[PDB]
């Protein structure tokens, strides 16, 4: 892998202990959302890695069964798409094992990036099937 | 006789109970001392 | 108007009685030796006791009442207040459980 | 014997006992089967799957060839339970409790 100039300094300073919109406990799904978000913040474009997620569970899907136990997403095809800074945090998580924690990472993020644009995102849980009557 | 065979099974039960604590307190620093997180590391640079 | 309750997170762990929760990114939170509520059903609840409150916002709950019903992935809700339980003249000649439940 | 496929590579060896690391793609094997590390280009050492870990690292109790098992050999698996040989042309014999004599 080469990662790019910037996510390697981003990747060697304290970012764990700086400023974001939220106080959320530590935890190791957060540190790979904390790690995102600021470089996602320094690019101006917090979108993208969200989208990333959603074409990463997407391939999960066609991925066999137990792919996080020996996935390598480098010679994963289907992560190429990905952005620069996603596909870091994919090889990050892998060498340090812990590539189960993609579905944890991506509702911190979003949390982080909802705090910082203000948006509020209410669950509505309904029965299966029963989703087509929301008014209420 | 009653009073020796008393403390020969109160002395077969503590030595039991205390005997596996010690070996499961070992267990417990070899596994508690097993550092975890997530490691800063160069990973690319290998 | 609505009788909001709060939501903490989810059950993660249930070795026998005892429990762990996964905190929801960004949720309330709980406080320690208070009474939380798994949702076993929508309208039913079972008991818990905080006993730990760990660095990573993973909760130690000490399950009380239908153990046998407490999956994991079910959410958790917050009372916010320690044990209280009915007390007083109009309990007597009645039997009772520790949750103060006729 | 029927080396089948290669499920992975020796990791640790603590002793008599081992633990292998997953082969390309984590082809799995079977519990309580049979795997035969190769020690030699025409030699194999034996041993017993005890434990199958979610990382896909294997647990392997060595049976035989043990001062010869180093960390990075294959690991052959056998797909089978251990099947010894029996009958009345093994009686008056001195036998290993894996068939030899």
């Amino acid at each position: 892998y080469t990662p790019p100039e910037g996510l390697k300094k981003l990747y060697a300073s304290d970012f764990e202990n700086s400023k974001y919109p939220l106080n959320i406990v530590p935890s190791d799904s957060v540190l790979f959302a904390k790690f995102l978000y600021k470089a996602a913040e320094e690019k101006g474009n917090f979108d993208n890695i969200l989208s990333d997620f959603q074409k990463i569970a997407a391939a999960a899907s066609k991925l066999p069964i137990f792919w996080e136990r020996t996935a390598v997403v480098e010679k994963i095809p289907e992560f190429k798409q990905l952005s620069e800074p996603t596909f870091f945090t994919l090889v990050w998580m892998q060498n340090n094992g812990m590539l189960e924690l993609i579905q944890e990472v991506a509702e911190v993020y979003e949390t982080f990036v909802n705090a910082k644009q203000k948006k509020a995102v209410a669950k509505i849980f309904v029965a299966p099937g029963g989703e087509k009557n929301v008014e209420e | 006789q009653q009073r020796t065979s008393s403390l020969y099974n109160k002395t077969r039960q503590f030595g039991i109970t205390a005997a596996l604590i010690e070996i499961l307190s070992a267990m417990s620093s070899l596994e508690g001392n097993a550092m975890k997180g997530v490691r800063r590391n160069k990973f690319w640079e290998g | 108007f609505f009788k909001t309750t709060e939501m903490i997170g989810y059950v993660h762990s249930i070795d026998g009685t005892i429990a762990t929760l996964i905190p929801a990114p960004g949720n309330p939170g709980v406080a320690y030796n208070t009474i939380i509520q798994i949702q076993v059903s929508p309208t039913t609840f079972a008991a818990g006791l905080v006993f730990n409150l760990e660095k990573d916002g993973r909760i130690g709950i000490i399950l009380m009442d239908n153990i046998t019903e407490v999956q994991s992935g079910q959410k958790v809700m917050a009372t916010g207040q320690l044990l209280h339980i009915p007390v007083g003249a109009g309990v007597l000649g009645k039997v009772v459980n520790p949750l103060g439940h006729e």
